[PDB]
Formats: structure tokens, sequence, C-alpha cells
RNA sequence: AGCGUUAAUCAUAAUGGUUUAAAGGAUCCGUAGAAUGAAUUAUAUAUAAUUUAGAGUUAAUAAAAUUAAUUAAAGAAUUAUAAUAGUAAAGAUGAAAUAAUAAUAAUAAUUAUAAGACUAAUAUAUGUGAAAAUAUUAAUUAAAUAUUAACUGACAUUGAGGGAUUAAAACUAGAGUAGCGAAACGGAUUCGAUACCCGUGUAGUUCUAGUAGUAAACUAUGAAUACAAUUAUUUAUAAUAUAUAUAUAAAUAAUAAAUGAAAAUGAAAGUAUUCCACCUGAAGAGUACGUUAGCAAUAAUGAAACUCAAAACAAUAGACG
RNA sequence: AAUAUGAAUUAAUGCGAAGUUGAAAUACAGUUACCGUAGGGGAACCUGCGGUGGGCUUAUAAAUAUCUUAAAUAUUCUUACA
């Protein structure tokens, strides 16, 4: 679920699937491909012993973050 | 016509400026001869003939019915956050057409400045026009034709 | 309907926010007290609880009893709000 | 700044040099006569008592000449020099009588800069 | 231009103008028969 | 926004001074970054099928391909003046997801008002895990409502027992109607049961329902009083 | 064995610009252009034969009632005159006076005639017009949008010179003249007040026929074509199974990129191509002289000498009101 | 006929000198300023008519808002359960 069709940056284009629900909607596979990109990238950061640093502003975001 | 091609570099340009991948180009035999050059250079990642509305799958023969409808697809290229076709300034304009013979344009090979032309570079194509079919200007040289010197791609 | 869309604004704020607080008892009082003696002549006994009142209300001061957070709030949620378009 | 505009007289304005000595009429130097000879207030802000004078060339035309140096030796009638330099404070004078040569007299106990002035060698 | 600018230009304009108006009797003097 | 060179070459920048000799170790991430590169290729990509429907984006019909007459039996001899026009926007936009269903679903609720009044979790379970056989409603994890009545319909219409949509959906509608009834008994003659063996229910929903409003009827008075007394004066 | 200086020459930025700094013609129309301008094939930049994508023509089907010119109507008020009854002030201003104000009986009120000139709401100048312009109603004649069908086959773009239209003021005739109102006269204001305010109020403003061809004639932005990332608004078109959510265009408003001295421009002040106009420090000067045109005022054309190292724009932070 | 020089007298303009008369412009510059034009005035200027913003887009409320298992159930959970 993308944020919106009227709140769109046309630069994220390549990413999204289609829009329904008057909201854009992100195409999975892409997005499961390069969240298994990240996650290789974080395993190799705490592999070499390198300090990962989890930043999350929203509300109920703290405790999953901690 | 040399307008058109004018027309079409900016078209490129603009394209290449805003990172579209797939690009529509008009569908005459000097575009399409100079789409096929800079696909033969590596500007472009694809060509191929199509219509108004997107690149053809299958083959369409193209006649009065149709030409009006078609159009000529081409792929832009780009690599490490840079697209590959930077450029695409032509030469000879429409009101100042330039025509050099064999030995200029070896001279402006060889790093000459030629009829208020600057010499062409590193990683550029200058596109020369003999006989009604366009060549690299090295290729022209080989061959030894006296031409019109077309546009330049960076 | 007609939409109004606003252009990008510096500061979204009422230059002066109402509260719309109730209007005091012993005024209310007095002017009922006031409405009486339109009537009934100067000062008739129909009136007698009434100034009984008024001098209970207004014994310790002139009158009885002595913000909205709409700017904060206008403020606060003016770029959410916005139909600006992206940076 | 289109191509047949330029083709009919349009391009970069030519600019090498405009004559600071009209008067003097392309030549180094003219002989002339002094008329009066002037005690000028300059421009403002700087002052002093700038020592001009008017001198008639021999090609006709009339001008204000400088006189440089501290002190000077010229009539209402002396041969005098011109050559086309500018008194810079005093408006209207875009001129400087050459002081080796003629009535007008080498400059005294000048010891720097001799040649920009008249002053000889002073010969031990 | 300014205005600054234009109100030396709208001077001049007037100047010109009050010279022309006290040199018409002048001026039609010298355009009459000559 | 511009596209930033800076976030996505941050090893060559880093590759760099480990060159020169500005930095002296190299970091924790270097390797890890030079082993698995970004995507710096930040393009338009254009798209030629809407996934939802099928349908090709980007052809174009031709007039060598409508030989017959049109509405209003008129031959197409020329392209028009949309043919013309270069569609290059269509293969970049994203396209608008369509589905039979949602036609579906919106006539089901038109038609049963009071199916919205059902709550509905949309917290997803895991979608994958799911098995539904549409041969009938009744499904274990899912529930009984309109979209059971719609996945039958759409099953009915796969399997061309109703060749027709409509009565594919009727006889859904159908299915469903009668289990609603079973449903509606069932909680009833359970409340009777629990009447009749002496279970004892403190607040039963009307109830609940009268306490919420006097309150707010309270409330209401006492404002009312103060707005009476308000006018008076 | 010259060094200074003066007088000269060459180099030292157009690998420029014109919303706001010099600089887009008031606007369109259109001639020349030794200016530029589609497609395919074949000839030895041209000819030839084919194309229809530009540009047109005529229908059909939808819409729209606007802009010209002309003719015929409507309306609220205003002033003037007269009558009615009625009583001492009225009108004006910051406060006052002067005046065709008023004890010759006004002003206010109610009626009744006439005269001009203006057009409340709707209204957003939205829209429409080449630009000047253009909103009381009607009619006439002219021109106008979109989509289809058919036809023409590059017939196009721009446009020096040229041509036509061109606010307000002004002028020449002949009507008209209520209100307003340069000038003039008078009353105030003020140290003064050739003003700002008030009163009489002539030219003028109005019409008819002309002259003239300028304005901050401004979007201070010449016209045309191809192209480029979004959103929100309306408007029209098509389909949808008439009221839905869709596809198109068009405009308007926010922006991305890009450009830019920045302010900011935003489908142009972006990317490109074509054509025309114009600019090359400030003063002197749009002046003088000359010429052309005009009934005239004037309009266009448009120098030089003399004198400076100034002069100008965007933005910044103050001080000030 | 054209060109050049001279001319009593006369006009414009420049530079210097900072004298006199006002105080027109810059802020709401104390009557918004400027364009065109006409009339008037010692001088800046004043006034009529239309135009322009390079002056007011400097734009910023008439106020009230809702019912389902409040917990032996949610809140705890560290690759467990299944
Ligand atoms: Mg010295
Ligand atoms: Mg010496
Ligand atoms: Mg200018
Ligand atoms: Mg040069
Ligand atoms: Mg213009
Ligand atoms: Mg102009
Ligand atoms: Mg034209
Ligand atoms: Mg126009
Ligand atoms: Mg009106
Ligand atoms: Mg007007
Ligand atoms: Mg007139
Ligand atoms: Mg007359
Ligand atoms: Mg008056
Ligand atoms: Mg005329
Ligand atoms: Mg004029
Ligand atoms: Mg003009
Ligand atoms: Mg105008
Ligand atoms: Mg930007
Ligand atoms: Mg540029
Ligand atoms: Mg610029
Ligand atoms: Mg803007
Ligand atoms: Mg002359
Ligand atoms: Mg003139
Ligand atoms: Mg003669
Ligand atoms: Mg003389
Ligand atoms: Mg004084
Ligand atoms: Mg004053
Ligand atoms: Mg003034
Ligand atoms: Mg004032
Ligand atoms: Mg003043
Ligand atoms: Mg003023
Ligand atoms: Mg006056
Ligand atoms: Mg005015
Ligand atoms: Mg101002
Ligand atoms: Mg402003």
């Amino acid at each position: 679920l993308g944020q919106s069709t009227s709140l769109w940056r046309s630069s994220t284009q390549s990413y999204i699937y289609g829009e329904y629900k008057g909201i854009h909607i992100i195409d999975l596979n892409q997005t499961l491909s390069y969240l298994k990109r990240a996650a290789k990238v974080v395993e190799g950061v705490s592999e070499s012993g390198g300090i990962i640093l989890f930043l999350g502003t929203r509300q109920g975001q703290k405790r999953g973050l901690e | 016509s040399l307008v058109k091609l004018a027309n079409t570099c900016a078209h490129l340009q603009n394209c290449s400026k805003v990172r579209v991948a797939l690009t529509s180009i008009p569908y005459t035999k000097l575009q399409l001869q100079f789409a096929y050059n800079l696909y033969q250079q590596g500007f472009l990642s694809s060509l191929q003939k199509g219509s108004t509305m997107g690149p053809d799958k299958d083959f369409v023969e193209v006649t009065p019915d149709n030409i009006s409808t078609r159009r000529l697809w081409v792929g832009l290229k780009y690599r490490d956050n840079k697209p590959v076709l930077s450029s695409c300034k032509l030469i000879s304009k429409p009101n100042s057409r330039i025509h050099l013979p064999m030995e200029d344009m070896k001279k402006l090979c060889s790093g000459v400045t030629i009829r208020n032309i600057k010499p062409l570079q590193p990683g550029e194509l200058i596109l020369v026009r003999a006989h009604n079919n366009i060549m690299d200007i090295n290729e022209a040289i080989s061959k030894k034709l006296d031409g019109e010197v077309l546009c330049r791609v960076k | 309907p007609p939409v109004y869309r606003l252009p990008p604004l510096p500061r979204l704020k009422v230059k002066k926010p109402i509260i719309r607080q109730e209007a005091n008892k012993c005024l209310v009082l007095m002017s009922n007290l006031l409405q009486c003696w339109s009537s009934y002549g100067h000062m008739s006994p129909k009136c007698a609880g009434l100034v009984t009142e008024l001098k209970s209300c207004t014994s310790e001061s002139a009158l009885g009893k002595r913000k909205s957070n709409i700017n904060y709030h206008a403020a606060r949620l003016y770029d959410r709000i916005n139909g600006k378009p992206h940076d | 700044a289109t191509l047949n505009q330029i083709k009919r007289g349009s391009g970069p304005p030519r600019r090498k040099k405009i004559s600071t000595a009209p008067q003097l009429d392309q030549c180094p130097q003219r002989k002339g006569v002094v008329l009066r000879v002037m005690v000028l207030k300059p421009k403002k802000p700087n002052s002093a008592q700038r020592k001009a004078c008017r001198v008639r060339l021999t090609n006709g035309n009339v001008v204000s000449a400088y006189i440089p140096g501290e002190g000077h030796d010229a009539q209402e009638h002396s041969i005098v020099y011109v050559r086309g330099g500018r008194c810079q404070d005093l408006p209207g004078v875009k001129y400087h009588v050459i002081r080796g040569a003629g009535d007008l007299s080498g400059v005294v106990n000048r010891i720097s800069s001799r040649s920009k002035y008249g002053a000889k060698k002073p010969s031990k | 231009d300014s205005v600054m600018r234009k109100r030396k230009k709208k001077m001049k304009k007037h100047k010109l103008r009050k010279r022309r108006k006290r040199e018409k009797a002048e001026r039609r003097k010298l355009s009459q028969g000559r | 926004m511009k596209i930033q060179t800076n976030a996505v070459n941050v090893l060559q920048r880093t590759s760099a001074y480990l060159k020169s000799g500005l930095l002296k170790e190299t970091p924790a991430w270097y390797n890890v970054v030079a082993s698995i590169p970004p995507s710096t290729k930040f393009t338009r990509e254009p798209r030629f099928k809407n996934p939802s429907n099928g349908h090709i984006i980007g052809k174009l019909v031709d007039v060598t391909e409508q030989p017959h007459a049109n509405n209003k039996g008129l031959y197409k001899t020329r392209p028009n003046s949309s043919d013309k026009r270069v569609g290059v926007k269509r293969l970049y936009r994203p396209p608008k997801l369509t589905y039979v269903e949602d036609r579906l679903r919106s006539l089901f609720y038109k038609q049963h008002p009071w199916e919205l009044s059902r709550p509905k979790i949309l917290v997803e379970n895991e979608i994958g895990d799911e098995n539904y056989d549409w041969s009938h409603m009744l499904q274990i994890g899912r529930p009984l409502d309109g979209e059971s009545v719609i996945q039958r319909t759409m099953y009915l219409i796969k399997t061309k027992q109703y060749g027709d949509m409509v009565e594919a959906y009727d006889h859904a509608r159908y299915e469903f109607y009668a289990l609603r009834m079973q449903e509606e008994t069932e909680q009833q003659v359970a409340l009777e049961e629990a009447e009749m063996f002496g279970s004892l229910f403190g607040v039963s929903a009307i109830e609940h329902g009268i306490q919420k409003e006097q309150e707010v009827l309270d409330v209401w008075e006492k404002k009312v009083v103060e707005e009476t007394e308000l006018m008076a004066a």
C-alpha cells in the first residue's frame, strides 16, 4: 500500500505496480528483491562488527526499533 | 530533413535529463539511419519500429494506411547514475549547412577547429551524411567521402 | 461544489481566536431586574427576590466568576494538510 | 543576432581607442602661443591653485594646457609646445605644456625625474 | 526604467515643453515666409 | 527533487579517500558495499500490460486491422486524430487496476445495506496459508459475507455451471441466504436454551443501549436548561 | 646606449543579449527574401513519379450567443421648470464661509412635464476580439468551436519595405450640452497657497462626418514548430451500464527538472530549430539640424561637439515612516 | 546649385562654485507615483481626461462531535509455538 495518487513523487515510478482505491500500489516482487539486498548488507556489516543505527521517528515504532 | 533531426536530438536530450527508458522518434529514413548509427556506436539500448502508441512486437508492413501513425521507438542508456547519451548538438543547422571535404574532416578528427566546429572529442561521435547515408566521420574519412557534417553526440 | 485551494502560505493562523464563553450570571440578573423595573413601576415587590439574588451575586466583586488552542493545531498540521507538491 | 541579421550588419562593437587629444591633430606635439595664463580652482574634493594656461596652436584651434612643475615662466606671448596629457582635477583642460622646450624653461633645482621636466643633468 | 530614473526623463520632457511654449511666437515668425 | 549522486556513490568516494591516505583504516561496510552494489539507474521504465485485466497498453489498432463497417456504417479508411498523437504517457503512467469482482461487491452492498453493519477485520492473517475450494461458500478461516458470495460467483463462472454471470451471482446469493438464516436460528435457540437452564445475563443489548442514551439525555438536559435561562435573560 | 613621455596601430569577451539592468515593433495582415520549411522511391542540392502526418476546402453531427457594424427598444437616477400643502433655516466642510440658496416662502416631502448623458445586480473581463477594446434588451448582416466523413497534396512558417486598425487627450466642421469638469473668477486653508477642500462653472466630455497615429498601447516577456516530470481545479469531447467511474484535449493554480545576476520563469524566462524587430557606458538627446506627413498641436526620421568614470539591476542587513 | 568660414543679437546645453526661493520625489513622503495628452503656474510643479502598478494578493475562524464484552482475555512474548 503506497502513499496516494495525488501525493506522487514520479521519481518512484519504476517501483509502483498500479493504482487502485485511489492509492499507488508498490510492486512487491521488486520490494522483495530490494529487501533481500538490504538484508544482505545489514548482515555483512554486523559480521564485520559495524555500528548499525535504526532510526524511527514515528509514534508506535520505538519498541520494535529497540 | 535537418529541422526534424534537430527536434529528435532535442527530444533525446530531454529524455536523458529526466531518465526515461524508452522513447519515440519520427519514422523517416534519415532519422532511422541516425538512430541505427547511435545504436551501433552504443548510445541506444534498443531500436525498433512501431506505432504512435508503442513499439511493435511483430512485424507490421508500413503503407499509406499506416504511415501517419508510424513511429521509431528507441531505448536510452544509463550507467553509474549517469546517462550515456548526454548531448545531441547538430553541426549543420538548417540556416548554415556545412559540407566538408575529406581533408577538413581529417583535420577535425585530429584536433583542429574548422569552420567554427570544435574538433571532435575523446568519447564523442560526429555523424556525417554522404550520398544520403549517415556514417561516423572516421568511417567517412576511411571511405574518403566529402560530406555534410550532420551532428554530434556525447 | 466549488472548492478553493489557497496558495503556499508562510503560516496558517487565525488572527484572533474566539473562545465563546458563556455570559455572566450577575449581568443577566441585572438585565432581568432592569426588565422588571421597565414594567410594574419603579420598585414593586414582584422583583423582591431578583434584587436579593443580584446583591448576593455582586457582594465580593461586581462580576461573579473571573484560551482556545486553535493556532497551535493549525500551525502543527499546516504542512500535512497542504496539497503542496513534492520537493 | 539571427544569421541573416548578422550578414546585413550586426556584431560585437569593435572598440579600440578614441582620441584623448583631438585638437593636437594626430601628432605628438604642436607648437602654440600662450594667450593668457591662469590659476584654476580644481574639482571637489581636492584643492590647490593649478597653473594652467590658454594656448593657440599652429594648426589654429585654441587649447587649455596644464603647466607642470613647482614654478613656471610663461607670459602672454611665450612660445610653448603642447602635448596630449590631461590635468585630471581641472575640468576642460586636456593638455600639458612640454617643459624643456620653447620659452617655457626647465624646472629649476629638479633632481628626481629630470627628463619629465626640462632639467639638465647638473654635471657636478 | 525605475520610477526614479523615469523622473529625470519626465523633467526633461517638461523642460522641452516649456521651451516650446516660450518659443511659439518666435517659431511662428521663423516659419512664415521663409 | 534532483537525482542524488552522493547517496549511492559512497564506496567510490571512500575508495578515493583510502587511495589518498585521508583514511588510514577501511570502514566495516566497505567490503560489504563492494560485494553488493547499489542500483544507481533511476529510470522511468515503461509497462506494456495492465496486470489486473491483462489488456495490452502499447499496441494500436490499424485501419487494415478494422476491415468491417463501424457503428453508423462507415468504413474506417484513415487514421483518426487520436491514432496520430504520440501516446507515450500511457506506457509510463501506472495502470488503473480493474476487477470484475468490485462491481459485484458494489451491487451486493446496494442490495444488502445491513451487511455493511457486520464488522470487518481488515488485518490480514497469512494470505499464502489459505486454500479455499469455492465449490461451497462456507470456508473455515474465512467468515460468511458478501465476499464469499462473490468468490462463489467467480468459481461458477470459471467452471461454466452457470455460463451467465448474473445467474451465478443469484445462485451464490441464494446459497448465502440459507446459511444466514441458519446462523440467525442458531443464536436465538442458544439464547432460549440459556434462558431455560437458568443462565443469567446482567446487561442485554437493548438495556445497554438505553443506558447509553440515558447519560447523553442527562447531559443534554442540564445544558438545555442553561440555554433556556440564557434565552430568557 | 638607451630610458621616459606623447601621438598612433594590433591584441586584451560576444565560445553576447532585450520580464525587472541598454534592448520586443501598439497590433495584426501580407510583398520581396540572393530567409527557413514534410514523406517514399528513382534519376545522374535539383528533376520526375508516387505519400498524407503540416496547411487548407466542403459537408454532416454536436455545441456556443460571443465579437464587429447598423437599426429599433428598456431602466434606475440626476438637473431644471410648475403645482400642492407645509415652516425657518438650508447646503457645505476637518471647521468654516462664498454662491443662480432662503421670509420674493426655500430645503425635505408629494405629484406632473422635459432634457441630455450613463448602464445596479448577474461579473469572474470568465469569456470574445489582431491589438486598441468589449458586460441593460432585441433584430439584421458578417466572422467564430469541436469531432467525424470526403477531398486537395507541402499549397507552409516568418516577414525588410508596404498596408490596415489603433485608448485618453487634441484639432476641423454641424448638431448637442443634464451631470462632471482643465481654465477663469470667488470662498476657505496657510507665514505665503498661482495648490490639496468648497462654490460658480467655460473648453472638453455626447452624437454625425473626418484629421491625427501616439500611452506604464504592459504579460514592461515578437511570431511559429517539435519536445520534457507531477498534482489539484474547472470547461468540452468521447465511451461507460440518463449518472457513474473512466480515457482525452483546453485553460487556470501549485510545483520537479532545467534555466537564471537573483527576484523568479514552469510547458516558458526550460531543451532545440526557423524568421523578423531591437540593444552596445552615462550625460548631452529622442535634443538640434535636415526631410517627409498633418488644419494644427505635433508624429516619424535622427546626429555631433562639449563633460565624467561613472551609470544601472537582483538581492542582503540595518536605519527610518 | 551645393559646401565651408564669418555675423550684431539670441537659445539650448555642459563643467565649476555651493549662494537664493520654495520643498516636487523616496515611508501612506504628509493630495498614491508614473505614461500619453491638454490647460495653468516664479521655480520645482498644479489641475483635468483615460491608462499603468513600477502602491495596497500588504490576502489568515461566528464556536460546539458518538454505544460493547477494561481484561482470568489486551498490555508481557527474544526463532518458541506449530
Ligand atoms: Mg614622479
Ligand atoms: Mg634623473
Ligand atoms: Mg528597459
Ligand atoms: Mg574575438
Ligand atoms: Mg509587445
Ligand atoms: Mg516598447
Ligand atoms: Mg504574417
Ligand atoms: Mg496578439
Ligand atoms: Mg453591471
Ligand atoms: Mg477604456
Ligand atoms: Mg476627442
Ligand atoms: Mg465642435
Ligand atoms: Mg473646482
Ligand atoms: Mg484613420
Ligand atoms: Mg508623444
Ligand atoms: Mg512608443
Ligand atoms: Mg490598455
Ligand atoms: Mg527547482
Ligand atoms: Mg539560455
Ligand atoms: Mg537575462
Ligand atoms: Mg510561478
Ligand atoms: Mg542634417
Ligand atoms: Mg519628435
Ligand atoms: Mg540654393
Ligand atoms: Mg554669432
Ligand atoms: Mg525655504
Ligand atoms: Mg506641500
Ligand atoms: Mg505630487
Ligand atoms: Mg495621503
Ligand atoms: Mg513631499
Ligand atoms: Mg506625493
Ligand atoms: Mg490650477
Ligand atoms: Mg491620474
Ligand atoms: Mg511607493
Ligand atoms: Mg509590491
